[PDB]
């Protein structure tokens, strides 16, 4: 299997971007959180401090330059996270600063459910790819609360030992969820026993900022110690730390698809990494005019070469780049 | 500022 990791390690070699946009005003903090595609890769949504959802036509955006959303959403606070839905294309959720869960047509703007039972600052939320009615946030007051898009109350909460940064639910179950905790470890739960984990992964140093599934057996974790972390389901620990970029503060980012991982760094870069080697494949440099990288997402569109994604940093600077 | 991870001590 050496010569596989070899051929997917040298697949890519160079990095071209095909579009350049401005998530702000005022001089002030325009940090993008969050950046998500819809069902469909057709449009994706920006996320930030400026306290405003703006949604892009993908199509549009890589041709000319002037960039206007399809549809911008103004709220009442900073946003920290958004989620689409799986099933209906127009479903999208967001999670603010002030613990509440909105629920939005990300077209038309209009709120289907607000959800506020969270006490303090909300980090995450996302929504279950096997179950279209489920949900789920976590909050700073160390709660994991799950949500019914049929229901105006919390159907379900997990209580954790502390903040709450990052929830994902799995990719081949409706019924398995992970989070990330300031414990410094990543936990990974079956919502029909909530007392009670399935497992804890211990490694990092610092609290876990993010954690997604790069399958249904493989989590990969982001720490403010410099390190992501690859965990499978069954070991209680990593099974390989990439190392390479520079994560000892903010949240940054991280995105997998397939095989590939990419995460955001403090020297205004983004940094690619295999799964498999812990070294780094490629960087692209932000320009500039402290600026970190805030957010990453794969264009993970489903039968095809998901040779695209979308980063942005703290400047609110944000750039779609092929993989060449 | 914003986006700054928590921390836990833990003592």
């Amino acid at each position: 299997e050496f010569q596989e990791c070899l051929s997917k390690f040298t697949r890519y070699n160079s990095v071209r971007p095909l579009a350049t946009l401005s998530y702000a005003l005022y001089n002030g903090s325009s940090i993008v959180s969050s950046i998500e595609f819809d069902r469909d890769c057709d449009y994706f949504a920006i996320a930030g401090v400026t306290k405003k959802i703006k949604v892009y036509e993908y199509d549009t955006v890589i041709q000319d330059a002037i960039h206007y959303p399809e549809n911008e959403m103004t709220c009442n606070s900073k946003i920290s996270c958004i989620s689409w839905s799986s099933y209906h294309k127009n479903l999208l959720a967001s999670s603010d600063y002030e613990g509440t869960v909105i629920l939005w047509d990300g077209f038309t703007g209009q709120r289907s459910k607000v959800y506020q039972e969270h006490e303090k600052r909300c980090w995450s939320v996302d929504f279950n790819l096997m179950d279209p009615k489920l949900l789920a946030s976590g909050s700073d007051d160390a709660k994991v609360k799950l949500w019914s898009t049929n229901l105006d109350n919390s159907v379900a909460s997990i209580e954790a030992k502390a903040n709450v940064c990052c929830v994902k639910f799995s990719p081949s179950s409706r019924y398995h969820l992970a989070f990330g905790c300031a414990d410094h470890c990543v936990h990974y739960y079956d919502l029909r026993n909530t007392k009670q984990p399935i497992m804890v992964f211990k490694g990092h140093r610092k609290a876990v900022s993010y954690a997604k599934f790069v399958s249904g057996e493989e989590i990969v974790s982001a720490s403010t110690d410099s390190q992501l972390k690859l965990w499978n389901v069954g070991k209680p620990y990593c099974l390989r730390s990439f190392k390479g970029h520079i994560n000892e503060k903010n949240f940054v980012g991280l995105a997998s698809n397939g095989d590939y991982i990419a995460c955001g760094s403090e020297n205004n870069s983004l940094y690619l990494y295999y799964k498999g080697l812990s070294k780094t494949l490629l960087t692209f440099k932000f320009d500039t005019v402290n600026e970190f990288v805030s957010a990453v997402c794969w264009r993970a569109l489903p039968d095809g070469e998901s040779n695209v994604l979308i980063a942005a940093n703290s400047q609110g600077t944000i750039k779609v780049l092929e993989l060449v | 500022s914003d986006q700054i991870v928590p921390e836990y001590q833990e003592d």
